[PDB]
RNA sequence: UAUCUGGUUGAUCCUGCCAGUAGUCAUAUGCUUGUCUCAAAGAUUAAGCCAUGCAUGUCUAAGUAUAAGCAAAUACAGUGAAACUGCGAAUGGCUCAUUAAAUCAGUUAUCGUUUAUUUGAUAGUUCCUCUACAUGGUAUAACUGUGGUAAUUCUAGAGCUAAUACAUGCUUAAAAUCUCGACCCUUUGGAAGAGAUGUAUUUAUUAGAUAAAAAAUCAAUGUCUUCGGACUCUUUGAUGAUUCAUAAUAACUUUUCGAAUCGCAUGGCCUUGUGCUGGCGAUGGUUCAUUCAAAUUUCUGCCCUAUCAACUUUCGAUGGUAGGAUAGUGGCCUACCAUGGUUUCAACGGGUAACGGGGAAUAAGGGUUCGAUUCCGGAGAGGGAGCCUGAGAAACGGCUACCA
RNA sequence: GGACUUUUACUUUGAAAAAAUUAGAGUGUUCAAAGCAGGCGUAUUGCUCGAAUAUAUUAGCAUGGAAUAAUAGAAUAGGACG
RNA sequence: ACCCACUCGGCACCUUACGAGAAAUCAAAGUCUUUGGGUUCUGGGGGGAGUAUGGUCGCAAGGCUGAAACUUAAAGGAAUUG
């Protein structure tokens, strides 16, 4: 099919390389899988050695991780909001690696009260020493606590959807989040 | 060519098999096993061309499928099993035990040993790492792996597995003086002591070796197989003790033999 | 090549799997990972307290220096963060018992820790093919005339 | 090279047509008759056997 | 192992080329042909065309036997067609058309990857805060009978039945540590009982230290002294080098593996029950290592041509960022942004009646010429392209399409 | 274990260097082209040698030498040593 | 200005062969079978042929670069003798 060989490309001196053998199989390439949003559709792909590569053709409910708090909760995905390589992948809502999307924030919001005790946006006395031991550390960054009030977070996929089937990632936080908000207000 | 090779044309064989260049156009080609095929010795070559027990190809097959040849304490049936260096193969029918060790010329030489020492075998440790679940393991020079070694064993040393259960007995370190067998290159089969290890960063460490007759030679570290302390080995050395007589003085060594 | 602003591209430029904690505040500012290339090569001062990223530098980056170590003179630097090295040698024609001069052009990668111009005898090392033609990476820089 | 390669093809293809058309006399199904004479040389030799 | 001689040359001397002479592991052809050892052979022109036959199939005690097969243990048990399953068919053999930094040679690299197989290690955790495990379920081939086609290694519908086929499915120690907490009794707080903790995948985070030594600080603040507060031996492997090996935490997964298989023997224990327990192997299985490989890769080297001086970027040309794709690096492809990259040290184009090399002939030395061909490497199976199966094939004694 | 440690060419020695082919050692294939065989005994359950060595001028790696041939350094001292 | 002596740099002349050449002759055509100071260009038997073809410069006349097929045993140069 597609080939990844460098023998079909012009040399470093501008020379044209004449073919010497047919296309091989240990140099093939397969057609890209633009991972959309909707019902779960996962296809297996048999690879060299007999392995498998799960092409995610349509994924949702990915696993997103809070980097500072060190938790991972399986949340929904609202859609793509920014893409650094191709602008048109935002327009068709195609999930790739390093694509900035919007995730459901209620599993992370629900985790906060059961672990820290405070409530963002607005009995069993063993639980309050758990709250008091973890007290004086429940202060988080100002932008992400404002995002919980809207109910929708910002996150970046750190997984390869077309190479593992899963659409994982982590939520933006800190200076990296400060970079991407500037991108959404000056370019989007 | 689309997959692994299965044949070996005679004249593409290792030269130290001493195969007759006529008499068929194919060579044994040892299958995959504990040794690389250019440093091994198949069971067909050993029992037909070297010991002259068998006479044909089907006759050496009848040797093995009778379950008579025990390589490293285990029975084998593949005629092209790569029996290699320091393999301690035994013949229960004749109560004779062999250790495949290099001659001074460089080719594999038959060396009859006792029933004692036919139960242990030296092996050069080639890589030590941590396995799964935190266990450390070493891998020797014939593909064997042993879990839980002594923590002082490093790369390029010698361990003494016995035959039946691994179980590394006392080991030999690497420093100045230790007796060294050479296992590759021009000095293949010579025995001497280390005098100097000039470490080179980037690759191919060189080792300076002086033998018992004060003839120094240099070799790469890959070819170095330490076998014990100065003048006290841990095995039975082959005939000639690895001295590498010159071509003139071998002839004078011959001349003392013919006649009476 | 020179000094630019860090986040100029369309994506955030950071060292992967290096995470600075926005909760705890330390006097040491930014988590910067760096290593040494080995082979008796000293890390430049600019690589340790720099601010660039350069995922292909042998220091502070995700590549390795293994294999051949070469030497030549810089003849061009017009590319973005890569240069071209001229290697000059003599070739022996056996019939005539004589030599003849030849040359070859090596495109290497230069980190933003070395300030490299023309001249500049440069020591490079083999570096895990990084773009189609560039298999080496600048390690040591020595001056031309001062 | 391609003009050289084509010309050798064109001269051989004309040659192989020449051999077939010259052999059009002897496709021995309808339009052919090869005339064969058995001439024994010895009186003690019958052409019938 | 080192010799020359004739044409020109008419009397002489030289430049000069031709002819003679000898070798050929160099081809043809003519004449002639007794003996022994040894042996190349449709390469050159047409990588042009193919009648016919053969060239890849395979069973041990150890996957499946109700052959209405043969021959002598009341489930079978000996030999054994057919067929299902597994494995092989990707090796060998042939040819040299293509191919001019390509192949190839020697030397490096994978801290940039895949690996059936052999060799060595490697699985007390599965359902569960009410259950088939002295063992779950279907389909079918072979076979029986009925048919179609002129024909083919064509097959349809109908009835049967097995697995190491396919699809499900469970036993097994105690301890430890974490979250959640019946809480109570009043604290410098400590507590019943609920869950979780294999492996594989994916993401995020942490540890993975170590140039020699002296105090004042507060916060988390612990065992003990004499509650003044004193305070220690503290665990860390390898490389030249790692975000390495490995481990820990939070989760994720159309949940990967964790034996429903087969042969040869009848051992031991008593509570003497068809109780318990147990030997020697065979085939499978996850991960790691190893071996046989493979894919890419570093430096240097190739014949003739200037009547080829500029070439490469339309249609990736050189670099950067990000993604996709791959077994994996990489303009390999895509989106954007730079304007580069090679060359008189011959780039680029053209020719090769060019596969490269080990090597062959020729001998005073250096050289000249040759290498289709017994070994190594590359490529192709009339021309192109596309792909299934599998560890491995862009396979042609495999398939599909187009052309001839 | 830290560092200053000019950059080369050249030449010696060595390592890693497929077999076959070439040179060559041993060996009465009846001699030889070859082949890697064989030889000696009480020829009654045997003994035993051998299957060497060299050549490869390029490129890469290691080391000895420092003539020959290049290269750099203190002239605004912005130079060295404590 | 002329004479004598020396010197540097020139255009040349005469004798000779220590040498060189096929010879005429040569202080360079020497220091070359006892063959290497540095470096550019050109030639490889005669006709076909400075022809054909392409490129280039020229207003043009032309110039520069420049083959092969085929055929041939010659093509020459130096000195004397009848």
């Amino acid at each position: 099919g597609i080939s990844r060989d460098s023998r079909h490309k012009r040399s470093a001196t501008g020379a044209k390389r004449a073919q010497f053998r047919k296309k091989r199989k240990f140099e093939l390439g397969r057609q890209p899988a633009n991972t959309k949003i909707g019902a779960k559709r996962i296809h297996s792909v048999r690879t060299r050695g007999g392995n498998k590569k799960y092409r995610a053709l349509r994924i949702e409910t990915g696993n997103f991780s809070w980097a500072s708090e060190g938790i991972s909760k399986k949340t929904r995905i609202a859609g793509v909001v920014y893409h650094p390589s191709n602008n048109e992948l935002v327009r068709t809502n195609t999930l790739t690696k390093a694509a900035i999307v919007q995730i459901d924030a209620t599993p992370f919001r629900q985790w906060f009260e059961a672990h820290y005790g405070q409530t963002l946006g607005k009995k069993s006395k063993n639980a309050e020493r758990k709250w008091a031991a973890r007290a004086a550390s429940a202060k988080i960054e100002s932008s992400v606590e404002s995002q919980f009030s809207a109910g929708r977070l910002y996150a970046c996929i750190s997984s390869r959807p077309g190479q593992s089937g899963r659409c994982d990632g982590y939520i933006l936080e800190g200076e990296e989040l400060a970079f991407y908000l500037r991108r959404l207000t000056a370019k989007k | 060519a689309r997959g692994p090779k299965k044949h070996l044309k005679r004249l593409a064989a290792p030269h130290h098999w001493l195969l007759d260049k006529l008499s068929g156009c194919y060579a044994p080609r040892p299958s995959a096993g504990p040794h690389k095929l250019r440093e091994s010795l198949p069971l067909i070559v050993f029992l037909r061309n070297r010991l002259k027990y068998a006479l044909n190809g089907r006759e050496v097959k009848a040797i093995l499928m009778q379950r008579h040849v025990k390589v490293d304490g285990k029975v084998r049936t593949d005629t092209t099993y790569p029996a290699g260096f320091m393999d301690v193969i035994t013949l229960d029918a004749t109560n004779e035990n062999f250790r495949l060790v290099y001659d001074v010329k460089g080719r594999f030489a038959v060396h009859r040993i006792t029933d004692e020492e036919a139960s242990y075998k030296l092996g050069k440790v080639k890589k030590v790492q941590l396995g799964k679940k935190g266990v450390p393991y070493v891998v020797t020079h014939d593909g064997r792996t042993i879990r839980y070694p002594d923590p002082n064993i490093k790369v390029n040393d010698t361990v003494k597995i016995d035959l039946a259960s691994g179980k590394i007995t006392d080991f030999i370190k690497f420093d100045a003086g230790k007796l060294v067998y050479v296992t590759g290159g021009r000095n293949l089969g010579r025995i001497g002591t280390i005098v100097h290890k000039e470490r080179h960063d980037g690759g191919f460490d060189l080792v300076h070796i002086k033998d018992s007759l004060d003839n120094t030679f240099v070799t790469r570290l890959n070819n170095v197989f330490v076998i014990g302390e100065q003048g006290k080995p841990y095995i039975s050395l082959p005939k000639g003790k690895g001295i590498k007589l010159s071509i003139a003085e071998e002839r004078d060594r011959r001349r003392a033999q013919q006649g009476l | 090549s020179t000094e630019l602003t860090v986040q100029s591209e369309r994506a955030f430029q950071k060292q992967p799997h290096i995470f600075n904690n926005p909760k705890v505040k330390t006097s040491k500012r930014t988590k910067r990972w760096y290593k040494n290339a080995g082979l008796g090569f000293k890390t430049p001062k600019t690589a340790i307290e720099g601010s660039y990223i350069d995922k292909k530098c042998p220091f502070t980056g995700l590549v390795s220096i293994r294999g051949k170590i070469l030497t030549g003179t810089v003849v061009s630097t017009k590319m973005h963060r890569t240069i071209v090295i001229r290697r000059a040698y003599l070739h022996y024609i056996p019939k005539y018992n004589r030599y003849e001069k030849r040359h070859k052009n090596v495109p290497v990668h230069v980190s933003p820790a070395f300030r490299v111009q023309v001249g500049d005898i440069v020591t490079v090392g083999q570096c895990r093919p990084i773009s189609k033609t560039v298999r080496f990476n600048v390690v040591k820089v020595s001056a031309a005339a001062g | 090279k391609l003009q050289r390669k084509n010309k050798a093809k064109q001269l051989r293809a004309q040659r192989i047509l020449d051999s077939i058309e010259n052999r059009k006399l002897f496709e021995g199904k309808n339009g052919a008759a090869k005339i064969i004479t058995i001439v024994p040389l010895v009186n003690d030799l019958d052409p019938l056997d």
